[PDB]
């Protein structure tokens, strides 16, 4: 169908939208965690903004662990991914899951 | 013969809360226990013939 | 706060397994079924006419 | 006769049941191969934490997983009937020879020449000889010339039977009313046991079949003292 | 209050369980004289007596098992509570018919029971062939007990039959086609299709035989002019048709079972799966004959049933492949009912497999009428239809009964049931290729080994039979009441809750055509 | 599925009776019979 | 006259595994033939072929049932 | 010699065959029979979902063809979206008989 | 109407657990029963 | 209150008296056949006819003075007596199997022969003609009648159903003493076996297409039908044709090619 | 085909009832005349006790056992032949 | 917090691994403290302590990723109740063998099954592959 | 310190499938090589050796002698 850039650039758009709604958030999410690829930095970024504009903090960390979750046994991708989201994660204020102790079990 | 369908619309739909196989009055009640008596009391003569059968007879 | 599977579940597998081995070792071998394995390496053959 | 802890056929007796051996080993490798395949798919399935939960597009794989058994069913359709049609090709038998069922035993007519016939009944497990096989001995055995084509009819005077002899690859049910023909040809001398094949009442486990293959001399003489 | 509800009723989801009820106390039936054969073959000699009494029980095993436990379960029993559901309806179209189907089954047992006491029973095979079974090798009523039998649940079954495709057919919501019905609700309208056209066949077969037995007809008497083969021809083309009729609901209830614990929303294929059970259908009516390959038909005909016969692996392979497919990329679930689910579609495989097998009629000369096909069919039955009733009923058991079960125990359950089964079947490969004859009381003694292992494992699934009476007894006696359940939107017959009430849908769903 | 806790609650003394008297429901008739084969076979 | 008759050959009218007919048509044969040798003044020697052929093939209780039945009058067959 | 004596429908129907005959007469359906016609499915132009109650349950066909229906329940109140494809329902509960 | 719920929609009770284990042994027992019954008839006879 | 077409029925005791009638009647015929006695199957013969005549009582009451039967409802009755018309299809072919079976190899005992030896058909061209022309004309009026209901036009309805009724009378009539004159039996061997159980179950089937015929005039005299709601009427039509096809079928399998 | 008659326009009550009484009756009068004719009894023939005929493997369960349901004494013989 | 029997239709809560964003919170009753959380929770999220997000999380969710997707030891209890209630039927196999099975017959006796070898042998059973292939008959022993 | 390479992120669930669905048609094929070598060859085999030079009078000469036929002695 389309490449990647493509994909990546549709959900960057649909995160990006000034006034999504907390239904289109989890709509997006929910949606997204079911194609086969972990989401690239510049998606889960666009999606943690949304979080911000909806004023919703917890669903911030949510995605982080989805993240990391989808990355299955692949123990390298959350680490890089978290690395590229760093100065996002800084300038809004976002703890990781690993930061709030949630990955304990 | 005369169309007598609505009386019998009239009567069906009485609000009596009789099921229908009871609603057309006494003559249904007596019919409903002729029919189950004659079921009833047979399916209890077949087990005694079973009963009977099971065994040789000499 | 543990589970019935944390607090028993060593048990349950060690108990269970000891027992399983024991009982079908004893049905095999010391009540007389005879199981008619192969003659072959195992009967010496003997006149029969 | 089968042995203990046997797992597969009985040795082949004659040139057919050779043939369903090769077949049954073509047959059983394919069998294993699409077992173990699908297991071992299972087990690939179920052992990822990767998932992919949105749809998939069907059309592409169906076309493998249509083709690929068809040609697997012409690889066994293939030697399948070439050997149905060689156990039915013409033979020209030396000798027919027919079997009746009854409950609970087997007659014998050979009647190309002379009248001859007899019964053939188990013989009971208190009265076997030592050495003999309990269930599958029988007092009169059927005497055959080895190396040479039988014809054998089959029938019944009774309930259905069935005659079969799995060393030779013969089973042929016993019908009343009904003359089916199968044909036999024993590759070696010996004797070749087989059992009541089709449900016919009380001793229906008790009525076996015992071939007895010898040279033709030896089944001439044996045919006239049994006169 | 109580006769009006359980004996009078005309409401699907009580006639459901009224079915489930009635197998249940047929499986028990049927387990119990699985462990009598069992009991017979675990040592050589004769325990019973002879093979009259024996084959007595294996006759009563087979019927009891096809007729009184499976069919009633997957057809009356699943397929009134969940179909209705399924396509939004608020029952079935003739309810009150629905009923009659039911409550002929106690009856058609009773007359069982009662051919299995009068005389010395019906020692014929679930096949009834003549001229055993006639009025000569089977003096008296045993036979014609089990042939009336037959005649009522041949009724019920018919009867319900019109009413699932009536059903299905023609209470969807308006806009839902028959593309947009679940894999299930097709396994059932294929499966009455296949039962309305199939059991008026047997009825006439069994019906020449009771004339034969009683009027001096003489259909299959040779000595007026019959053929015992014709008997044969008229069973085994319902009894072909019959063994799909066994295994399509499984084959519905393992599509919904594995697309439900593999976390999707829909099974891969869906027209796939569609086109493979109606194909199953169809062939399954022309390979009838693979039954009689050693009764001495013309070699063009096995050739014949040979091939059609085959061919049937293709469209079945489809839906094996196609639940891997379901599975592939899952958030897989490893409930209970799921471990069913895939134990079936292993172990069917296998079973199918030695089908293909036995399909080859030169091969099949000496399989025929050997332990190799009661291998077969076991792995098809007891690891195939039996699974899926498993997985099925511990799936469904929450949303009829509204309490959960302790899953626990049911892992437990299945890999008793699971190491049970493959061991009284496996070895009876060996014992079939061997040269083991079926309906014996006794065997050769080199057949010793693999019948007493085949035995041990027959008691090991007693054991797994009897903790599934002690799982279901737990749930009621505990009460854990469910609350949530997972993807609802593609399983509308959650969507109710659990119970469902005893009226649901009286305002149908809203769809619309777009 | 999410589920409430028991509302009568099973203990593990509890569901030995329930097993217990299960098998013996299934064993003990059974058992009778095939003790008994013996004195049915020939009477 | 082609003896050495071993069994009876392959008859291409019987070619499949039912062979009744065979039977029945030769034991006819052999009774037809035997019957218009009889009448005319002939030789039931020239029967013979299908004699033997028969007595190989039939069993032996239909050939008994089948005779008892010519001589009773009741052999359905046409002879 | 055509003569009548018959009744019609219009004469002696009754129950819940005459309500159905004589809604289709008005062109209304308020016993189900027609599938509802979709609208846009927009938030401004919601699909109508006539109820007597105060929630029904919404099939959703979300693409022509699609094999999976999408079941839930609609609730009086905002419009609620289709999870799968997001389009718009809207429920308007009623009185007696749809 | 009818009892509607969990327990409810049965034809058998489940408001005392050992009434109904009583209940479930009677009826799964009596079925499983039934064949061992049924060969000592057809061994009695004779 | 129910927002769709359908019928959610009474809780009814039909359904259990009909099973028990069908035990009754097979039990009974169990006496009859193995211990002399009639009496179980008279009471299962008397049990079945009530029982199925208060259910049809009922589904007259439901739909002709409930109203219960929209066009929904009666959708479904249609495709129910279709099917349960292929059902009644496949039971005969199962009798045409065997008959064909039986008569295209006859076997030695029969004389090897169609007709067997000593059997001596009945001509097709005397009074199974006649049948045939009976059952062929019934066809004609019954959709002469049906005609006349969806015209409006009760005289006629009434007088060619009435002819319809006779003529199914006619042909069981016929159909009785030619049982009586035939010189073979149903112990004749498989000619007779086949001969009278195939056409015994169509005189059976003549008979309850007749009855149902019957119950649609009594109906049509009280004014149930209205000119375009009658599905009573149309189901029994339908059955009356498969009547008439499968003896058309029985004519010329049994009757004709078979003599 | 097309048989060889031909009306429709509009088939309706009319044309059956035409068909009913313009063509099927009068064939049924056809083959009455036709039947009521060829009746009058055909003589039997000599009895002769065949074993596929008279079958008899279970007694009958009515009369003495050995009659058919619709016995005709003068044309359906015993298996010891024709009664007297 | 409570889930109720008769909230089955409304929209609920589920902790799924590919479902990461429920329909619901976990929580949608506040306090006066949670409240005045979720109006800080509008302004700088850096101004939260770590103790205020975990709570901000716990009042969305009911438990995280790695408490949701713990492993357990229930496979211990299933495998060993398993192999007790297998290790129980060898009870009944017991029990059958020794009140309901008589002796098996005298063919299994020790020098009938040498007898009935030697005859085996002698008519070479299974010659090819499957028994007297195995038997050396010129050294007069089972084939090493 | 230094920076994570950006790994493969797409796609993992069908790479692992195609991997694996090929490792298994390598095995099969080298179980279908195994199982004509260990099974059907050596079954043609064995019967090619037993017939090639096999004597059936001999082979009878020895059961008569033996003592186990009915018919000869
Ligand atoms: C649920 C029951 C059930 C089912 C579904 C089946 C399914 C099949 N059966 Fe079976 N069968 C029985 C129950 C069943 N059978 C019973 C009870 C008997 C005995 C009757 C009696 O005598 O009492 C019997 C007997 C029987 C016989 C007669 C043997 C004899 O008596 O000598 C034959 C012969 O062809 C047969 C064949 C098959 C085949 C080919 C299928 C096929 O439908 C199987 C198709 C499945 C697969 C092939 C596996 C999945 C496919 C793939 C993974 C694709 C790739 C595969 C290939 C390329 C081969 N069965
Ligand atoms: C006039 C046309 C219609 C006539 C009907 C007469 C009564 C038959 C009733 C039902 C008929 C249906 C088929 C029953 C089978 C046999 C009856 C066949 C038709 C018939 O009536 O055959 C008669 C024999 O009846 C006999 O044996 C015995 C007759 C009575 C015993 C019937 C036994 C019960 C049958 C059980 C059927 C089971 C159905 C199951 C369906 C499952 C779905 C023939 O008379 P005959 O003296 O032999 O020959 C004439 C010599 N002059
Ligand atoms: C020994 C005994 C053996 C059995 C003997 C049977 C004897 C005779 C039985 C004859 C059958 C009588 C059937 C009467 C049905 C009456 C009820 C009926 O006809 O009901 C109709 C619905 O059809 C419906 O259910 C249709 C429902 C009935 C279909 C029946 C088809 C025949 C089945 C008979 C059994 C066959 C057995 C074959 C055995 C081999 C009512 O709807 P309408 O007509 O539209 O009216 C409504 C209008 O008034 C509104 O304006
Ligand atoms: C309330 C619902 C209905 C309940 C129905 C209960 C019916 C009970 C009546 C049974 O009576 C028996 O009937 C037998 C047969 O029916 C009789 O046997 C007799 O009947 C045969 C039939 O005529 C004779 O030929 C025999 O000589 C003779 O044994 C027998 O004397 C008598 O005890
Ligand atoms: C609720 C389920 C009930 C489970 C209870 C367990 C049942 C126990 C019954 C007694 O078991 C017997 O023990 C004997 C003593 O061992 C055995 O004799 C055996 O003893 C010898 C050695 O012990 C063997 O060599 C002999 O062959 C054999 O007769 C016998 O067969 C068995
Ligand atoms: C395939 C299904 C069955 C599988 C295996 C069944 C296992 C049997 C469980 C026990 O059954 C009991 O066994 C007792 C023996 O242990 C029997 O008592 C019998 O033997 C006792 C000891 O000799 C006497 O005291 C009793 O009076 C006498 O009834 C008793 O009747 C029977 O209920
Ligand atoms: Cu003879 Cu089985
Ligand atoms: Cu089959
Ligand atoms: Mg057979
Ligand atoms: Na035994
Ligand atoms: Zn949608």
């Amino acid at each position: 169908h389309e490449t990647d850039e493509e994909f990546d650039a549709r959900w960057v758009t649909y995160f990006n939208k000034p006034d999504i709604d907390a239904w289109e958030l989890r709509k997006g999410m929910n949606t997204l965690v079911g194609y086969d690829l972990v989401p690239e930095p510049k998606i889960i970024d666009a999606a943690l903004r949304a979080c911000r504009r909806l004023n919703d903090f917890a669903s911030a960390v949510r995605i982080l662990e989805v993240v990391k979750d989808k990355a299955g046994p692949h123990k390298e991708i959350y680490p890089y991914v978290i690395q590229e989201l760093r100065p996002t994660l800084n300038e809004l204020g976002i703890s990781t899951p690993e930061e709030l102790g949630l990955d304990k079990v | 013969f005369e169309n007598r369908v609505a009386e019998k619309q009239k009567l069906f739909q009485e609000d009596n809360g009789l099921p229908v196989h009871l609603k057309g009055g006494a003559t249904d009640n007596i019919l409903y226990r002729v029919t189950m008596t004659l079921c009833l009391g047979g399916t209890l003569y077949s087990l005694y013939c079973l009963g009977w059968a099971s065994f040789p007879h000499k | 706060a543990p589970d019935f599977h944390d607090k028993y579940g060593n048990a349950v597998l060690a108990s269970g397994a000891t027992f399983c081995v024991a009982v079908w070792v004893y049905m095999a071998t010391q009540i007389g079924i005879e199981w008619n394995p192969s003659p072959v390496g195992r009967v010496t053959p003997k006149e029969w006419r | 006769m089968a042995y203990p802890m046997q797992l597969g056929f009985q040795d082949a007796t004659s040139p057919i049941m050779e043939e369903l051996l090769h077949f049954h080993d073509h047959t059983l490798m394919i069998v294993f191969l699409i077992s173990s395949l699908v297991l071992y798919i299972i087990s690939l399935m179920l052992t990822t934490k990767l998932t992919h939960t949105s749809t998939m597009d069907a059309q592409e794989v169906e076309t493998i997983w249509t083709i690929l058994p068809a040609i697997i069913l012409i690889l066994i359709a293939l030697p399948s009937l070439r050997i149905l049609y060689m156990m039915d090709e013409i033979n020209n038998p030396s000798l027919t020879v027919k079997t009746m069922g009854h409950q609970w035993y087997w007659s014998y007519e050979y009647t190309d020449y002379e009248d001859l016939s007899f019964d053939s009944y188990m013989i009971p497990t208190s009265e076997l000889k030592p050495g003999e096989l309990r269930l599958l001995e029988v007092d009169n055995r059927v005497v055959l010339p080895m190396e040479m084509t039988i014809r054998m009819l089959v029938s019944s005077e009774d309930v259905l039977h069935s005659w079969a002899v799995p060393s030779l690859g013969l089973k042929t049910d016993a019908i009343p009313g009904r003359l089916n023909q199968t044909t036999l040809m024993s590759s070696r001398p010996g004797l070749y046991y087989g059992q009541c094949s089709e449900i016919c009442g009380s001793n229906h486990s008790f009525m076996p079949i015992v071939l007895e293959l010898v040279p033709l001399k030896y089944f001439e003489k044996w045919s006239a003292s049994m006169l | 209050m109580f006769i009006n509800r359980w004996l009078f009723s005309t409401n699907h989801k009580d006639i459901g369980t009224l079915y489930l009820l009635f197998g249940a106390w047929a499986g028990m039936v049927g387990t119990a004289l699985s462990l009598l054969i069992r009991a017979e073959l675990g040592q050589p000699g004769t325990l019973l007596g002879d093979d009259q009494i024996y084959n007595v029980v294996v006759t009563a095993h087979a019927f009891v098992m096809i007729f009184f436990m499976v069919m009633p379960i997957m057809i009356g029993g699943f397929g009134n509570w969940l179909v209705p559901l399924m396509i939004g309806a608020p029952d079935m179209a003739f309810p009150r018919m629905n009923n009659m189907s039911f409550w002929l089954l106690p009856p058609s047992f009773l007359l069982l029971l009662a051919s299995s006491m009068v005389e010395a029973g019906a020692g014929t095979g679930w096949t009834v062939y003549p001229p055993l079974a006639g009025n000569l090798a089977h003096a008296g009523a045993s036979v014609d007990l089990t042939i009336f039998s037959l005649h009522l649940a041949g009724v019920s079954s018919i009867l319900g039959a019109i009413n699932f495709i009536t059903t299905i057919i023609n209470m969807k919501p308006p806009a839902m086609s028959q593309y947009q019905t679940p894999l299930f609700v097709w396994s059932v309208m294929i499966t009455a299709v296949l039962l309305l056209l199939s059991l008026p066949v047997l009825a006439a077969g069994i019906t020449m035989l009771l004339t034969d037995r009683n009027l001096n007809t003489t259909f299959f008497d040779p000595a007026g002019g019959g053929d015992p083969i014709l008997y044969q021809h008229l069973f085994w083309f319902f009894g072909h048709p019959e063994v799909y009729i066994l295994i399509l609901p499984g084959f519905g209830m393992i599509s919904h079972i594995v697309t439900y614990y593999s976390g999707k929303k829909e099974p891969f294929g869906y027209m796939g799966m569609v086109w493979a059970m109606m194909s199953i259908g169809f062939l399954g009516f022309i390979v009838w004959a693979h039954h009689m390959f050693t009764v001495g038909m013309d070699v063009d005909t096995r050739a014949y049933f040979t091939s059609a016969t085959m061919i049937i692996a293709i469209p079945t392979g489809v839906k094996v492949f196609s639940w891997l497919a379901t599975l592939h990329g899952g958030n897989i679930k490893w409930s209970p009912a799921m471990m069913w689910a895939l134990g079936f579609i292993f172990l069917f495989t296998v079973g199918g497999l030695t089908g293909i097998v036995l399909a080859n009629s030169s091969l099949d000369i000496v399989l025929h009428d050997t332990y190799y096909v009661v291998a077969h069919f076991h792995y098809v039955l007891s690891m195939g239809a039996v699974f899926a009733i498993m997985g099925g009923f511990v799936h469904w058991f929450p949303l009829f009964s509204g309490y959960t079960l302790n899953d626990t125990w049911a892992k437990i359950h299945f890999a008793i049931m699971f190491v049970g089964v493959n061991m009284t079947f496996f070895p009876q490969h060996f014992l079939g290729l061997s040269g083991m004859p079926r309906r014996y009381s006794d065997y050769p003694d080199a057949y010793t080994m693999w019948n007493t292992i085949s035995s041990m494992g027959s008691f090991i699934s007693l054991t797994a039979v009897m903790l599934m009476v002690f799982i279901i007894w737990e749930a009621f006696a505990s009460k854990r009441e469910v609350l949530t359940v997972d993807l609802t939107t593609t399983n509308l017959e959650w969507l109710n809750g659990c119970p469902p009430p005893y009226h649901t849908f009286e305002e149908p769903t809203y769809v619309n055509l777009k | 599925i999410t589920a409430k806790p028991a509302k009568t609650p099973t203990s593990p003394k509890e569901q030995a009776i329930g097993l217990s008297v299960t098998f013996l429901s299934f064993l003990l008739p059974a058992g009778w019979v095939l003790y008994h084969l013996d004195n049915y076979k020939k009477s | 006259k082609i003896k050495n008759y071993q069994t009876a050959p392959f008859d291409s009218r019987f070619p499949n595994q039912n062979q009744t007919r065979n039977c029945w048509q030769n034991y006819l044969d052999f009774h037809r033939c035997e019957k218009a040798m009889t009448a005319k003044g002939g030789d039931v020697s020239v029967c013979e072929w299908y004699r033997r052929v028969y007595k190989s093939l039939c069993p032996i209780s239909w050939v008994s049932t089948w005779d008892d039945r010519r001589a009773e009058g009741t052999f359905p067959g046409k002879i | 010699a055509s003569g009548g004596g018959v009744p019609t429908d219009e004469e002696q129907a009754t129950g819940l065959e005459r309500e159905v005959m004589l809604a289709a007469r008005k062109g209304q359906d308020p016993y189900n029979i027609l599938a509802p016609k979709a609208t846009s499915g927009t938030k401004e132009d919601p699909n109508l979902v006539p109820s007597i109650t105060n929630k029904r349950i919404v099939g959703c066909i979300c693409e022509e063809d699609n094999s999976t229906v999408i079941w839930f329940w609609l609730h009086k109140g905002e419009a609620q979206r289709c999870p799968s494809c997001g389009t718009h329902y809207k429920l308007v509960p009623h009185q007696l008989a749809h | 109407h009818y009892e509607e719920g969990p327990g409810k929609n049965i034809p058998f009770s489940v408001e005392n657990k050992w009434r109904l284990l009583a209940m479930m042994t009677l009826f799964f027992g009596s079925g499983f029963a039934a064949p061992f019954f049924i060969v000592r008839h057809q061994l009695l006879k004779k | 209150h129910q927002t769709h077409a359908y019928h959610m029925v009474n809780p009814s005791p039909w359904p259990l008296t009909g099973a028990l009638s069908a035990l009754l009647m097979t039990s009974g015929l169990t006496m009859w056949f193995h211990f002399n006695s009639m009496t179980l199957l008279m009471i299962g013969l008397t049990t079945n006819m009530l029982t199925m005549y208060q259910w049809w009582r009922d589904v007259i009451r439901e739909s002709t003075f409930q109203g219960h039967h929209t066009p929904a409802v009666q959708k479904g009755l249609r495709y129910g007596m279709i099917l349960f018309i292929i059902s009644e299809v496949l039971f005969f072919t199962g009798f045409f199997w065997a008959f064909y079976h039986s008569s295209l190899a006859p076997t030695p005992e029969l004389g090897g022969c169609w007709p067997p030896t000593g059997i001596h058909p009945l001509n097709p061209l005397e009074v199974p003609l006649l049948n045939t022309s009976v059952l062929l004309a019934s066809g004609v009026s019954i959709t002469w009648a049906h005609h006349s209901l969806m015209e409006g036009d009760r005289k006629h309805m009434l007088q060619a159903l009435f002819i319809t009724i006779t003529l199914g009378v006619y042909f069981t009539l016929l159909q009785a003493s030619e049982y009586y004159e035939a010189p073979f039996t149903i112990s004749d061997g498989v000619y007779g076996s086949t001969f009278f159980v195939a056409t015994g179950f169509h005189g059976l089937h003549v008979i309850i297409g007749s009855t149902f015929l019957i119950v649609c005039f009594f109906r049509q005299l009280k004014f149930h039908f209205t000119s375009n709601h009658h599905f009573g009427f149309e189901a029994a039509a339908w059955y009356w044709h498969f009547v008439d096809v499968v003896w058309l079928f029985l004519y010329v399998s049994i009757y004709w090619w078979g003599s | 085909a097309s048989a060889a008659k031909g009306d429709h326009g509009g088939t309706g009550a009319r044309t059956w009832r035409f068909l009913t009484f313009g063509l099927a009756l009068p064939s049924v009068a056809l083959c009455t005349l036709n039947s009521w004719l060829h009746s009058g009894h055909r003589e039997r023939p000599a009895f002769i006790p065949y074993h596929h005929l008279r079958i008899r493997t279970k007694p009958f369960s009515w009369g003495d056992g050995n009659h058919t349901f619709f016995h005709n004494p003068r044309v359906n013989p015993l298996p010891t032949g024709y009664e007297k | 917090s409570v889930v109720k029997s008769e909230d089955y239709a409304l929209p609920s809560y589920v902790d799924r691994r590919d479902y990461p964003l429920p329909d619901v919170a976990h929580v949608k009753n506040l306090s006066a403290s949670q409240k005045a959380l979720k109006e800080k929770e509008k302004a700088s999220w850096s101004s939260l302590s770590i103790d205020e997000k975990v709570e901000l999380y716990r009042l969305k969710f009911k438990e995280s990723f790695a408490e949701m997707n713990r492993s357990t030891n229930e496979w211990k209890t299933v495998v060993g109740a398993a192999m007790f209630f297998i290790g129980f039927t060898a009870l009944l196999l017991i029990w059958e063998k020794h009140y309901v099975y008589g002796p098996i017959p005298h063919t299994f006796e020790e020098e009938w099954v040498a007898k009935q070898t030697k005859r085996m042998l002698d008519m070479k059973v299974a010659p090819i592959q499957g028994f007297s292939a195995k038997w050396d008959y010129d050294k007069n022993e089972w084939k090493k | 310190s230094t920076a994570l390479a950006k790994p493969q992120m797409r796609g993992l669930l069908a790479r692992r499938l195609r991997f694996h669905i090929v490792g298994a048609f390598m095995v099969s094929l080298g179980f279908a090589t195994f199982y004509k070598f260990a099974v059907a060859e050596k079954r043609k085999k064995a019967y090619a050796d037993f017939y090639r030079n096999y004597d059936s009078m001999k082979d009878f000469e020895e059961m008569r002698k033996a003592g186990i036929f009915q018919s000869a002695k």
